[PDB]
């Protein structure tokens, strides 16, 4: 048992670190208060899900998670939801002024006027754990907050704790529920200053689970509910082999040494397979075979690219639920040759497969049907290079004519940073060139 | 000095004061160091006594100041409806140009005071009169988007 | 981000700031007494952003009322929302201007803005989250003109980093024919350029052309035009009087409006078109973008957009508001520019205001709105070429080099609009 730590940064990754340890808490039988029936030892553990959670004295579970904000609105209503007995109080840090959308006042003003309470109730925590492994830290992109303060806050924990790992879950930007013209900026913005510091990030579109929620959920117009209810559930799929006994990925180490070939090109892409309405609840049970080809699909991807157009360093296979592993290998030999699929000359032509025999768990209230069998593929592709070239595109467009350069300008940041980060990234593109797009 | 006098008095609108230096000699065609005579500042300030006066003692009605500007260029930039006509009653040429090519047509056509613009195409106009840079009082109105104007133009 | 300081200056700054408190009220259901009479409790969902909280559930207004006229005094008090105002918010001074910018920015208004700035700390230090200040006057007049920007500037440097919001009526000939008036706007758009995040551009001489024109109105009054007034302010305020999705945030909105700091100057417009006492989804949308429902005397469709907010009250379906907003930027896609993409933001709201089902607000900053600066321009150069009642100005202290230098920055803003509405992003 290797202890994580979650941290939660501005509107998005409080709202879907909200949904996401719901979701743990059903997927693991702890009650909103923090009681875990199922749980013999009391006042301690040494389970797999103690890697979240820690146990007080009077059998209470609670998360090993930080809410930060710099600004209470979004915070204040996990203060007072259903899990509001669940968290730490004194790990629900908000401000009074938020970073306005802009980059510059998450990392340079308002973030620095809180920088500092931040990493004290993160070191509270750090004490509490006999063996800390790393943190996943959940941000937007396009949020001034999101981004200018999570770089700030990666660039700090890298000198207290340089050898533990950090993963990221970045929300990336989508002009269907987009709240700034200026996101574009801050997502450039934060990837340069926090690329060095980051070993893993799992990007996710909110224009792909947007498709998702309109043409496999039924959703005529999806809100913020239903993309972070999908989101969770992909999350959950993603950080289940922590939570729970297996063999791939068992911790944050074999993350970046399964997907990671070299440090700068860790932005793994995830597929996640069935996606089936809530309101057809006697459908066909697909087969493993069905949904294994459903992975290789760009419908069902996390962020819009295709992945027939590049190469993979990298594919691992998360299963969960009636899942023979001989269906498995059966499911891979055929799309190992009846699929366009071309991995590069210097990696192994492999495909890891990790089984959790336990079928995924639905929120009462999600658009999900019950399923009892789904797979959650994570794959380095040079296709992913596709959503930087979209977004430096935008780029390109305003800070050419120099547009609301301005505003960042005026809060501490130097001009000069705009034309360095564009920069990193057109090296970045270069490094998906390289090696094979 | 009473040409100094005369001058204060006519834009203060002393209507007395310029009858009594009129009859100790004032020179009702005397002007200041911009070439602005007595009826220069009666029509602008608008006092329509004392323009009346000065045109019933010799005041020239077509005097220009070192810019070009004839009492009609300041009565109509102004708006005073009947200064405008009180001096065209007494010969003011319509259609006098200032040093930068606008007429009495151009400048009311520019404050918006239609009625004084309606006035000015009566007496004859010239609508087809250029500034320096070649805008017509029809112009003006295009390029102001002055519906109203070019309405009134369009006779 | 959550309270609001309002002040209105002058005449026209009183008259049209009396009207937005009487609407707002409505909506928020708050009766000239102060007590909240409503039937939903959305109402006071951020109702602290324009109002105190007194004692027996009586909201009082964060509005201060300035004015060198002692006579506005009177005006609003005899108001019918008159007496929900501070006695002790009342600055008001001996004499007025008598529509010199430089008595009501030099002299007169300069003895009387200390008076305000006292009145101003003791509503902003008694505000728990403070963000800017709006500011509702005319710049054709004396007062809410030069006492107006004189204002704004000692409130900047005392509050540098908060959020200035005015609302500036524009003068024309149709409605006041007084020719030192172009001085006085001239003069107060010079500062206006350097001291202000955020100005909506409400412009008299396009209220006279839609009452006279669309509302067919033969002598409209100022009653007449301040009805289209406070019906544009109340929807330009929605997002920050209700809570939908956006926020209210002052500085949020700025920072996705304004992408030069001089560019400043918003086009208000408004949908349907009511006249006093007296639509589909698709049809919202279309008047909305018409020249005819534009609060600034510009046609949009001579320029572009460079950025546009739209909001939507009333109760009609999100994904069709969606579609159309979309589509009205294919068959319109000439007039946005191509190097800020994603410049539409649609907002919407389920309350609407009384007496309208559904409505629509729209929010442009568009380079169109040079034309409405060469029309103030072109009239000031004409006055200020033959010297006409500059010594009005001088007398008061006044540099002349001030007016050549205000005409020269005024200038320069529209060539800075031109330079962007030829730029291509290639
Ligand atoms: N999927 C998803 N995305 C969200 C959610 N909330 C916000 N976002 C995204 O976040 C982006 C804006 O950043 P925010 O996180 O809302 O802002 P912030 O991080 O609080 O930083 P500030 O600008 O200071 O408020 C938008 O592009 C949204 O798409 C959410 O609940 N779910
Ligand atoms: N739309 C509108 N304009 C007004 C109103 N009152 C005055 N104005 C305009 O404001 C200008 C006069 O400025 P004013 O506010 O009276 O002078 P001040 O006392 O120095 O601020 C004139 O050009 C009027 O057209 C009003 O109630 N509504
Ligand atoms: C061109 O891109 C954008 C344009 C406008 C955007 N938001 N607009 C507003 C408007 C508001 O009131 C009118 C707000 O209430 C004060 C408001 O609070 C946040 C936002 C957002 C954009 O990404
Ligand atoms: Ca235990
Ligand atoms: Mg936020």
């Amino acid at each position: 048992m290797r202890e994580c730590i979650s941290i939660h940064v501005g509107q998005a990754g409080v709202q879907i670190g909200n949904a996401c340890w719901e979701l743990y808490c059903l997927e693991h039988g702890i009650q909103p208060d923090g009681q875990m029936p199922s749980d013999k030892t009391i006042g301690g553990g040494d389970d797999s899900f103690n890697t979240f959670f820690s146990e007080t004295g009077a059998g209470k579970h609670v998360p090993r998670a930080v809410f930060v904000d710099l600004e209470p609105t979004v915070i204040d209503e996990v203060r007072t939801g259903t899990y509001r007995q669940l968290f730490h109080p004194e790990q629900l840090i908000t401000g009074k002024e938020d970073a306005a959308n802009n980059y510059a006042r998450g990392h340079y003003t308002i973030g620095k006027e809180i920088i500092d309470l931040v990493l004290d109730r993160i070191r509270k925590l750090a004490d509490q754990c006999t063996g800390l492994q790393g943190f996943l830290v959940f941000h937007s992109f396009g949020g001034g907050t999101g981004s200018g303060f999570t770089s700030l806050l990666m660039e700090r924990l890298s000198v207290d704790y340089g050898k533990k790992s950090k993963l990221e879950f970045s929300i990336y930007p989508a002009p269907q529920v987009s709240t700034a013209v200026v996101e574009p900026y801050n997502s450039i913005l934060t990837t340069h200053t926090t690329l060095e510091h980051s070993d893993c990030a799992f990007m996710v579109d909110n224009e792909a689970i947007y498709d998702i929620c309109r043409r496999n959920l039924d959703i005529e117009r999806p809100t913020y509910t239903n993309l972070n209810r999908l989101i969770s559930q992909i999350v959950s799929s993603i950080t289940a082999s922590l939570r729970f006994d297996g063999a791939l990925n068992v911790d944050l180490t074999e993350f970046q040494t399964n997907l990671v070939p070299y440090p700068r090109i860790h932005f793994p892409l995830a597929t996640y397979a069935p996606v089936i309405s809530a309101e057809k609840a006697y459908h066909e049970q697909l087969s493993v075979a069905e949904i294994t080809n459903a992975c290789f699909e760009p419908a069902n991807q996390m962020v819009k690219c295709d992945p027939r157009h590049g190469k993979y360093m990298a594919c691992c296979l998360l299963y969960r639920g009636d899942v023979v592993p001989k269906d498995v290998n059966a499911a891979i030999a055929t799309i190992k040759t009846k699929r366009s699929i071309q991995f590069v000359d210097w990696c192994p032509t492999g495909f890891k497969v990790g089984i959790n025999y336990q079928p995924p768990t639905v929120v009462p209230g999600g658009d999900l049907a019950k399923v009892q069998r789904a797979v959650c593929m994570l794959s380095n592709t040079t296709a992913i290079a596709e959503a930087w070239a979209r977004l430096d595109h935008k780029f390109d467009l305003m800070y050419a004519k120099r547009a609301f350069v301005h505003w960042y300008v005026g809060e501490g940041m130097e001009e000069g940073e705009f034309s360095e980060a564009r920069e990193d990234m057109a090296a970045l593109e270069k490094d998906y060139e390289e090696v094979g797009v | 000095d009473l040409g100094k006098k005369l001058l204060e008095a006519a834009r203060a609108g002393q209507d007395d004061e310029v009858r009594i230096l009129m009859a100790n000699g004032a020179d009702v065609n005397a002007t200041d160091a911009s070439g602005l005579t007595p009826l220069h500042l009666a029509a602008t300030y608008g006092h329509l006594e004392i323009v009346e006066v000065l045109l019933k003692h010799g005041a020239d009605v077509n005097a220009i100041d070192i810019m070009g500007s004839t009492p009609l260029h300041l009565a109509a930039l102004i708006g005073h409806l009947e200064i405008v006509e009180v001096l065209l009653k007494h010969g003011a040429d319509v259609n006098a140009v200032d040093t930068w090519g606008d007429t009495p047509l151009h400048l009311a056509a520019i404050m918006g005071h239609l009625e004084i613009v309606e006035v000015l195409l009566k007496h004859g106009a010239d609508v087809n009169a250029q500034d320096k840079f070649g805008k017509t009082a029809f112009d003006i109105s295009i390029d102001n988007g002055n519906e109203d104007l070019a309405e009134i133009l369009q006779k | 981000m959550r309270e609001i300081v309002h002040i209105q200056a002058g005449q026209c700054g009183n008259q049209i700031g009396a009207k937005f408190w009487e609407v707002i009220s409505d909506e928020h259901g708050i009766d000239p007494t102060g007590s909240y009479h409503g039937d939903s409790d959305l109402q006071l969902e951020r109702i602290n952003v324009y109002y105190n909280e007194a004692t027996g559930n009586k909201y009082v207004p964060r509005a201060i009322l300035v004015d060198l006229e002692p006579g506005t005094m009177d005006s609003v008090r005899s108001g019918p929302f008159g007496q929900i105002f501070r006695p002790d918010n009342f600055v008001f001074g001996q004499s007025g201007a008598g529509n010199n910018w430089a008595k009501g920015h030099y002299t007169e208004g300069a003895e009387l803005v200390d008076s305000v700035l006292d009145v101003v700390r003791k509503e902003s230090e008694s505000c728990d989250c403070l963000q800017g200040f709006q500011l509702t006057h005319s710049l054709g007049g004396g007062t809410g003109s030069g006492m107006g920007t004189l204002l704004i500037s000692k409130i900047r440097e005392e509050y540098p980093d908060r959020i200035m919001n005015t609302f500036s009526v524009m003068p024309s000939p149709k409605v006041s024919d007084t020719v030192v008036e172009p001085y006085n706007a001239t003069l107060s758009v010079h500062q206006l350029v350097e001291n202000t995040d955020e100005t909506y551009c409400i412009d008299n001489e396009a209220l006279y052309d839609i009452c006279f024109r669309t509302l067919k109105l033969t002598t409209p009054t100022y009653g007449d035009l301040n009805h289209l007034v406070s019906a544009t302010m109340s929807g330009v305020t929605t997002c920050l009087r209700f809570p939908g999705q956006l926020n209210a945030d002052l500085r949020k909105l700025a920072v996705n409006m304004v992408p030069f700091p001089r560019l400043h100057f918003f086009m208000p417009g408004f949908a349907p078109l009511t006249s006093r006492g007296s639509l589909t989804v698709p049809e919202l949308t279309q008047q909305m973008f018409d020249s005819k429902n534009m609060m600034a005397a510009c046609d949009p469709r001579h320029g572009r957009y460079l950025t546009v907010a739209a909001i939507f009250r009333g109760r009609m379906s999100m994904k069709e508001v969606d579609e159309q907003m979309l589509n009205v930027q294919n068959k319109n896609s000439s007039y946005f520019v191509e190097w800020i993409p994603n410049n539409v933001k649609t907002a919407v709201c389920d309350i609407p205001p009384r007496g309208l089902k559904m409505s629509a607000t729209f929010i442009g900053n568009s380079t169109a709105i040079q034309e409405l600066f060469k029309r103030i321009s072109e009239q000031f150069t004409a006055m200020f070429r033959r010297k006409a009642f500059l010594h009005w100005y001088t007398g008061e202290g006044m540099d002349e080099m001030e007016f050549t230098e205000a005409e020269s920055n005024m200038n320069d803003l529209v060539s800075e609009y031109q330079q962007y509405q030829d730029a291509t992003a290639d």
